[PDB]
């Protein structure tokens, strides 16, 4: 699925910040638990930990509705800045 | 509390709560009324507690 | 798998209705009446038949209360009864079938209609019922272009009745059962042609269906004292008398007609609110109280479960703790007063789920009202503080009007944390300071902190090294900030050291910084400096601060020099800094405005006294004049109120003069005038109502009109207009006011309590139709807009592809040339005159930026220009190393190839960045942009417009003429230009160029006044006269041509001899008016403007008559700049776009009044929005025809009616489907990025 090429090299910040979100769910329900565990060691901020991820090895996938799976890894594209 | 009277059966002699169990003679139901559940002019009755009651066998 | 993806309304499935059935008719009486008690009876008002009360057998579904969805059963009546809605059908459409034949709608034909039929989309075939809405049954019967005519039957409007004869027509009616027919006809003609949907057959009153109990509250008192319910559909059965068994079917359907035919809130809170600026910019704190508001999922995690447990011991009178917590086995359990728990097996007894207070964001939002942006409920911190007030950065209250009347405030808890991080980082820091619809910041030093910022960095304030004190709450300082301070150096050593006013304002000393400023509000030349702050980086060269240049500006702030360049995160931390640092100065310096703050001296008052003499004398002069003339007005044009713009522009040079007096003598050490000189608080027309001149008040742009009769109040003299009689106050509130100068102020007062009261009266209506009417917005990634079925709304944002949120200083090529200035890479100097090495650099610009390309068409459109601008640059440089160097190496010029470097890379990365689609969200942006700004501003900009006539027509409310397209509007005004640049006779000849005696007796008609009043009014002729009245001789009533009259130098008309004697009526009225005299043939009064504007002499024709092509024969003309402002009209009169750019240009001239400019590609958006087709039928508040658009505008018709039933009775679809019907419908959002497909 080699359409990828009309996406500025960042992805959209609603896209970025819902990945949190899912990514917050993921380690939110036992553990996809990534480079450092548990590291960042506090209560009760389910959020606030996945941010810090700064690798997020997952794959997303934008579209347009006369248009195909315009594909892109995470890691492959530069960042919210 | 508008202590209604009906036609048939009667809201008229039933007043008075105290149950007096042990607690809060008898409890935080009817902790703070008095003797004849009515009154109590001066006390902090205080957060859902019974200001009156009244049997309520309308109809 | 699957959730909702098309769903619609629901009805009786009439197998699953009738399987549950219990009991259609059980006895006489229900509620278990005859048992004298009530255990549970009778069968179907209790199991279930739909579980309306506290636990019985939920049928097919389980258990009580909710989850027992509603419970159908066959509780049939059979009561005769027929289609009520098909009896009115039957009786307008006048029997539709053709009864009783039912013979085929077409013949043979032309089967175009028919193949056109069958291949359109719906919601059309109501025409075939519209061409047999007469010819039904009247007709030939077996014949072509139809089949009715068959039998002779038309239906009567005797109310509800449906009375068929076999009429002639118009000749076969009766009066008492005869000539009826019967809807069982109907029904088997049955048995706009559609049975998969449209069936009236089963649809027949007989086999009454009932919907299920869970519509119908019982209160059942436990008491057996009322049990009502409503309505409802069941209740016939008490009708069994009349159960047992064409007037009888009218009687039974009217006792039919009886009983058949006509994400709000979670988890909230709400109290009053007062800030605090303790808590840091986006951190927020609410009540301590709130944590008493619980049952959260918080699902517990593995990391979590001791941290978890630490608060679960604490339970329901602890504010970190929990309670109510949801247990594994979904049977929840509560440590409130039933608690006497938590032994809390560590690992498994709520191993699922457990549930806290708010410890720590943990966001919660916060509601106002009216919410004028999406940034009046945005994302924000917590943790906890208590006091219950709603405390926050007090720099912030701006886009909520967080009023401090003490008024209360709505705060919500967000219980779910899936979205919770997206919302908690993207609209938490990025909302806050960058606002789409102005490009402006919000946040902002509200107030005092910009006065207390100010005198800090007023050149007098000199400090201490004592004075290191209140340093200490801004960067020694709470959490987040206590690195040390680099101690600005001792800037004086004289016999005594001391600290500029200044550097302590510019003081941070973690990740340092750079910056750069100018353009302060004051004026220009070392004029003691006010302006052009000229900061460098992080230091404070000179300046002192302003509204406009500490708080919400526009290109200059502590944002947009700390926003772009450094990022984000640092000017959400020096506002916090401020609000610290500066008012916490002024507790240590005072604020007092006494009363010798608003005194004028005893040496000055002169100035008004005399000045209210000399105004006087000279509007005696003229108002006296004006009876005898000797000046004169005549100009003006006209001259019987104006000596009123005369007056008015005397008392207001009488208030420019005193307001003047109130500014001067002013001491420096001065309140208000430190309220004004800073944007703080007020303005320079408040310190001079409060010390010599409140006048002139108004009434609608105009002094205060009559009400007694010529006179404005009776304490006066009557007809004497003067700056008394019509109101003008002279006395400063200081030396306050007369009786008749308070009763002139609560009536121009009475405006900012009409103004600000119905300001809500359009603005209610209209903001939530524009939400309504345009969500279906998307911006998916081809660049291109697409819409319900994804027909393209725009290709690019206009070449560029920008939208307004990166939005920085002039975009981008002035302020970033400041963000390299103070990062100093010194290595260089001019030996080679670099202008050839700046072409170098230009070079491996053009290389560098070639690698451009991605989501692109963003950068190469503007890449050439671009390098122009370098070269021009280069050209710049290339004159000032010439000429200012024909030894500092003249400053050395400072520019390098490094620092051009940094300049293309930062140009490349804003302009990369500023790219929106990918993204993006463009439509409910620009809807809510070019809707608010009509609600906030309408004081200071529709009345300035004191006092004058001659071009200043309407302001906010053309929006709703611009958005209904309504031919009502009563301004169609029609401009246009001229013979354009010429003198006052030059275009005047033209203007002329645009463009009444006794009727006798005795065998005469009329004459003319033919003499030089047309031949000084406009070029006509006598023979033109002639024409006219040649032209049917009247309008709209049968007079002549009689070919012809006028046979005399002066008209003669001729009143054709009386072959209607009736009247001489029309030969006096028809020929009494203007023929040859409208210059349009339909059309208001023309109009001239002889205005020297944009330097020359424009001519203009702002005629008031639809519509365009009256500028074919304006031989001016010009015909190139031709305009229109009525956009249907434009729509047919001139092109497309043309009639787009129209409506672009409309909605901008509601919105160039005083401050607010919405961004341009805003109506740019609603432009394209307009004109989907082409043919241009603009958004309107009740609907388009337009199939490429939404159709759930369609339905909001405002509101919802009979309509809809009506409609559904016919079997017609409804027009709620859009996107707005989604958040009552609770389904996920599908578009540009909720439409995942792997």
């Amino acid at each position: 699925a080699n359409q990828k090429r009309i996406t500025t090299p960042y992805m959209t910040k609603y896209e970025r910040a819902r990945v949190l979100g899912t990514r917050a769910l993921q380690i939110a329900m036992c553990a996809p638990v990534m480079v450092e565990l548990e590291g960042e060691t506090d209560p009760l901020l389910i959020a606030m930990k996945e941010l810090k991820a700064r690798k997020i090895p997952i794959i997303i996938r934008r579209y347009l509705p006369d248009g195909s799976y315009e594909d892109w890894g995470v890691d492959e594209l530069i960042i919210t800045d | 509390c508008t202590l209604k009277r009906y036609t048939n059966q009667t809201f008229d002699k039933v007043m008075g709560p105290m149950l007096d169990a042990a607690t809060r003679k008898p409890i935080w139901r009817h902790e703070i009324l008095d003797a004849d559940g009515i009154c109590s002019p001066g006390e902090k009755v205080e957060n859902k507690q019974v200001l009156v009651n009244k049997s309520m066998p309308t109809v | 798998a699957k959730k909702i993806s098309h769903i619609c309304f629901g009805m009786k499935s009439p197998e699953e209705m009738r399987q549950q059935a219990h009991i259609q008719v059980v006895s006489k009486n229900l509620y278990s009446q005859d048992n004298q008690h009530a255990p549970l009876l009778y069968g179907v008002l209790d199991h279930r038949m739909g579980t309306s009360e506290k636990d019985r057998p939920c049928e097919t579904c389980g258990k009580n209360l909710a989850d027992c969805l509603g419970h159908y059963g066959y509780i049939d009546l059979e009561l005769p009864c027929f289609h009520v809605g098909y009896f009115r059908a039957v009786i307008g459409i006048l029997q539709m079938i053709c009864k009783t034949c039912c013979h085929i709608m077409l013949s043979q034909e032309e089967k175009k209609q028919f193949l056109d039929y069958l291949k359109r989309p719906g919601l059309t075939y109501l025409q075939k019922r519209g061409l047999k809405k007469k010819i039904s049954d009247k007709c030939r019967k077996k014949n072509i272009c139809h089949h009715c005519g068959a039998f002779n039957g038309t239906v009567k409007k005797c109310g509800l009745l449906k009375i068929i004869h076999e009429k002639y027509k118009t000749n076969k009616k009766v009066v008492r059962a005869q000539e009826n027919l019967n809807p069982l006809v109907v029904l088997n003609l049955f048995k706009l042609m559609n049975p998969e949907a449209g069936k009236p057959s089963d649809l027949i009153l007989t086999r009454l269906l009932v919907p299920p109990l869970c519509i119908r509250p019982s209160v059942v008192s436990d008491l057996k004292s009322g049990t009502n319910e409503d309505d409802l559909t069941m209740k016939l059965t008490e009708i069994i008398f009349l159960n047992d068994v064409m007037e009888d079917w009218d009687f039974l359907q009217l006792q039919c007609a009886l009983y058949i035919n006509s994400k709000r809130v979670d988890f909230s809170g709400r109290t009053v609110i007062s800030p605090d600026p303790n808590l840091r910019i986006d951190e927020v704190a609410v009540p301590v109280h709130v944590a008493k508001i619980l049952t959260f999922p918080e699902k517990v995690n593995k990391a979590n479960i001791n941290f978890l447990r630490k608060l679960v011991q604490n339970g329901p009178e602890v504010h970190p703790g929990a309670n109510f917590i949801q247990q594994r086995h979904t049977q929840m359990k509560r440590f409130l007063k039933y608690g006497n728990r938590e032994k809390m097996a560590q690992e498994l007894k709520y191993g699922d789920i457990v549930e806290r207070h708010l410890i720590d964001g943990d966001v919660v939002l916060f509601n106002r009202q009216p919410s004028l942006h999406k940034l009046s409920i945005m994302a924000h911190l917590a943790r906890v503080k208590p006091h219950r007030t709603f405390r926050f950065n007090e720099c912030v209250c701006t886009p909520y009007n967080a009023d401090f009347d003490g008024d209360e405030m709505n705060l919500h808890l967000p219980q779910t944390e899936e979205a919770k991080a997206e919302a908690l980082v993207l609209m938490g820091t990025k909302a806050n300071l960058v606002t789409p619809r102005n490009g402006e910041p919000l946040i902002a030093a509200i107030q005092d902190f910009l006065t207390g910022a100010y005198l800090l960095t007023l050149k007098d304030t000199f400090f201490d090294r004592a004075k290191a004190c209140q340093i200490i709450a801004s960067i020694l300082v709470g959490k987040d900030e206590k690195i040390k301070v680099r101690l600005p150096p001792p800037t004086i050593l004289k016999p005594v050291t001391l600290w500029t006013g200044k550097q302590i304002f510019s003081v941070i000393l973690r990740p340092s910084d750079d910056n750069p400023v100018r353009a302060n509000l004051r004026t220009k030349g070392l004029c003691a400096n006010d302006s052009y702050v000229t900061i460098q980086n992080s230091e404070l060269m000179s300046g002192s601060m302003d509204k406009g240049t500490l708080g919400s500006g526009s290109k200059n702030n502590i944002f947009y020099i700390l926003l772009r360049d450094w990022g984000q995160n640092e000017a959400a931390d020096a506002m916090s800094r401020l609000a610290r640092l500066a008012p916490v100065y002024l507790s240590n310096r005072g604020f007092s405005i006494g009363i010798g703050d608003v005194t004028p001296g005893q040496g000055l008052l002169k100035a008004k006294y005399e000045l209210l003499n000399a105004g006087y004398k000279k509007c005696d002069e003229y108002i006296e004049a004006l009876n005898t003339g000797k000046l004169q007005q005549q100009p003006g044009c006209t001259a019987e109120e104006t000596l009123e713009a005369l007056i008015l522009k005397e008392l207001s040079v009488i208030r420019d003069h005193a307001g003047s007096a109130c500014l001067r003598e002013l001491d420096k050490s001065n309140s208000p005038l430190t309220m004004a000189l800073c944007g703080s608080k007020g303005s320079f027309i408040n310190i001079s109502q409060m010390i010599a001149c409140v006048g002139q008040q108004a009434i609608s742009g105009s002094r205060v009109p009559d009400g007694f009769e010529n006179r404005s109040l009776p304490h006066f003299e009557k007809h004497s207009k003067l700056p008394a009689a019509k109101g003008f106050v002279a006395n400063s509130f200081y030396s306050g006011l007369t009786p008749t100068e308070f009763f002139f102020h609560t009536m121009a007062g009475r405006e900012g309590l009409v103004d600000t009261a119905v300001k809500t009266a359009e603005t209610g209506y209209m903001q939530r139709r524009l939400v309504k009417s345009l969500e279906d917005l998307c911006s998916q990634y081809d660049l291109t807009v697409r819409s319900s079925t994804g027909d393209i709304i725009q290709f690019i944002y206009g070449g560029d592809g920008l939208d307004p949120a990166a939005m920085e200083g002039k975009l981008e090529f002035k302020r970033v040339l400041d963000n390299i200035k103070a990062v100093f890479p010194c290595p260089s100097e001019p030996a080679l005159s670099k202008n050839e090495l700046i072409l170098t650099t230009e070079s491996i610009m053009k290389k560098s930026e070639f690698l451009c390309c991605q989501d692109s068409f963003l950068q190469e459109i503007k890449k050439f220009i671009k390098g122009v601008s370098e070269k021009i640059k280069k050209t710049r440089d290339k004159y000032g190393i010439n000429d200012n160097g024909t030894r500092v190496l003249y400053q050395l010029d400072r520019i390098t190839p490094t620092q051009v470097e940094k300049f293309l890379e930062t140009c490349r990365d804003k302009y990369m960045r500023a790219q929106m689609e990918p993204g993006s969200a463009v439509g409910a942006l620009c809807a809510q942009s070019i809707g608010e700004p009509g609600t906030q501003m309408t004081l200071k900009t529709f009345h300035f417009a004191g006092v004058a006539s001659m071009n200043i027509t309407l302001g906010v409310p053309r929006i709703k003429e611009i958005i209904n397209a309504s031919k009502a509007i009563s301004t169609p005004i029609i401009t246009a230009q001229l013979d354009k640049d010429d003198d006052a006779d030059y275009a005047r000849l033209v203007k002329g160029r645009i463009e009444v005696f006794l009727p006798d007796d005795c065998f005469i008609l009329v004459k003319l006044s033919l003499e030089r009043i047309r031949l000084l009014r406009l070029e006509v002729n006598a023979e033109t006269v002639r024409y006219s009245i040649c032209t049917s001789k009247l309008r709209v009533k049968p007079g002549d041509v009689a070919v012809h009259g006028e046979a005399v130098v002066c008209v003669t008309p001729r009143e054709n001899s009386k072959s209607s004697m009736y009247y001489v009526l029309q030969f006096l009225k028809e020929d009494l008016p203007k023929v040859v005299v409208q210059g349009i043939p339909e059309v208001s009064r023309a109009v001239i403007h002889i205005d020297e504007q944009s330097g020359k002499e424009k001519y203009k024709l702002l005629v008031e008559g639809d519509n365009l092509r009256a500028v074919m024969a304006t031989h001016g003309v010009k015909g190139t700049r031709t305009t229109s402002n009525n956009t249907y009209e434009v729509e047919k009169t001139l092109g497309i776009e043309a009639a787009r750019t129209t409506i672009i240009n409309e909605i901008q001239y509601t919105m160039v009044n005083h401050g607010m400019s919405i961004d341009r590609r805003h109506v740019m958006l609603l432009s394209d929005l307009m004109t989907y087709k082409g043919e241009v039928l603009g958004i309107t508040r009740f609907g388009l025809a337009k199939m490429k658009e939404s159709v759930l505008m369609l339905a909001s018709f405002e509101k919802t009616a009979d309509h809809l039933f009506d409609a559904a009775y016919f079997g017609q679809k409804d027009s709620v489907c859009g996107v707005s019907e989604c958040i009552i419908m609770g389904i996920p959002m599908n578009i540009g990025t909720g439409l995942f497909k792997l």
